[PDB]
């Protein structure tokens, strides 16, 4: 589920 | 001093943050964030950046998610009240965490609304390839696949892509520049390696004439 | 049509002069010259660069050397007038010119005169490692050490040295900026490439729901 | 005697 959220901070750098 | 250690508190959470001790973050946002409260009070332009890293650890913490709201809503309205790009980024950043605490609420009608929000604030005034583009409309995708809105939710993966897609191209050129840059340097370099014996000879050529030249030569002359 | 036709022969004689047909530069130098006396006036400011390059190349062709120093005084004075970095770096390149008149005509004590006026312009105005600091260095040790000055002679070679060395200096920073930067932005794409595959999933996640779903599925939330 | 005239012109890039 929350896999989502760590993908989104890795499209932005940080 | 009061300035002097609400900044000092707001590099302690922020690398706090960066690590991953979120309580200890937490602390150092809440007493940044009371010290300019107590000096400016707690709706002053002096509290935006205090209450907006405040609420966006409170966001993480309960990962309590209505604190996170309230300080990142008044983030928002400090925020948007003044006319700076700079200010103006910060409070779509602000979106975006309202945004993500709307997602953590399971309100997914708001949380499009709210990413919608940071998104239309960072096209006005960020280049086409800013990851925080990609990073808005992936979120804004998720937003609408949560809320069951499938094709909408393609339509910002793709966008995310297609800006992920232009950086890749925008980074390419500037490697060839850089690389391009750097091998000229190299050439010049070597041109003017060659040019200082040419100089030292003129050098030469003139103590010689100093040391065979006679006091007389240059009064006469 | 007369800006118009100017800059063209100015263009026209620059690119004559990189080739070496001096006698064709000089004309296209003479005609601009000519257009801009008979529309502004042979003293004023839009004469400046017409008439340096002028007797820059009047000077190259006697390599006759008095229209050179007429034209190239001239053009100090238009150029001096003007208080403009631009205009003030071209009233030393002038003065680096008639200089170099001097050094033709055996008037050395002359060219020191005018070697230094271009030296203390462009010491104001340029950085400590600008190849023209080099060349203004180099030609007052060759003025000087024709004038048999030869102590102040190794002087202005030494600092031209100085210069170069200088120069290699800030240009080896450069490489190792540009191939440093090079580095980061090869690094950044490949963590690009790397997230291409995790957004694809999220694309095809969407589109396996929608096809999956029914039309009632929103409707119903 | 005029080889120095073009080591100036080499000095400058020009």
């Amino acid at each position: 589920m929350p896999k989502d959220i760590q993908l989104a901070r890795r499209i932005r750098g940080e | 001093d009061v300035d002097s250690e609400a900044k000092k508190l707001l590099g302690l959470g922020q690398k706090h943050l960066v690590m991953g001790d979120i309580p200890a973050a937490v602390n150092a946002f809440q007493e940044a964030a009371s010290l300019l409260g107590k000096k400016y009070g707690e709706t002053a332009n002096e509290c935006g950046e205090a209450f907006f890293f405040y609420g966006k650890s409170l966001l993480e913490l309960a990962r309590n998610l209505e604190l996170a709201w309230d300080m990142l809503d008044l983030a928002k309205i400090i925020f948007k009240r003044q006319e700076t790009k700079e200010a103006q980024l910060y409070a779509a950043q602000a979106h975006l965490k309202l945004g993500e605490v709307s997602v953590e609420s399971e309100n997914y009608v708001q949380a499009v609304e709210e990413f919608q929000s940071c998104l239309n604030l960072q096209e006005q005034y960020l280049e086409a390839h800013d990851r925080l583009l990609a990073e808005t409309h992936y979120q804004l995708g998720l937003a609408y696949g949560y809320n069951s809105q499938y094709d909408e939710a393609v339509a910002q993966f793709s966008k995310s892509i297609e800006v992920i897609e232009n950086r890749m191209a925008v980074l390419n050129e500037q490697v060839k520049e850089a690389e391009g840059s750097s091998a000229e340097y190299k050439k010049e370099i070597e041109e003017l390696k060659e040019l200082l014996p040419e100089i030292r000879e003129k050098i030469e050529d003139a103590k010689e004439s100093q040391r065979s030249g006679n006091v007389a030569e240059l009064a006469l002359k």
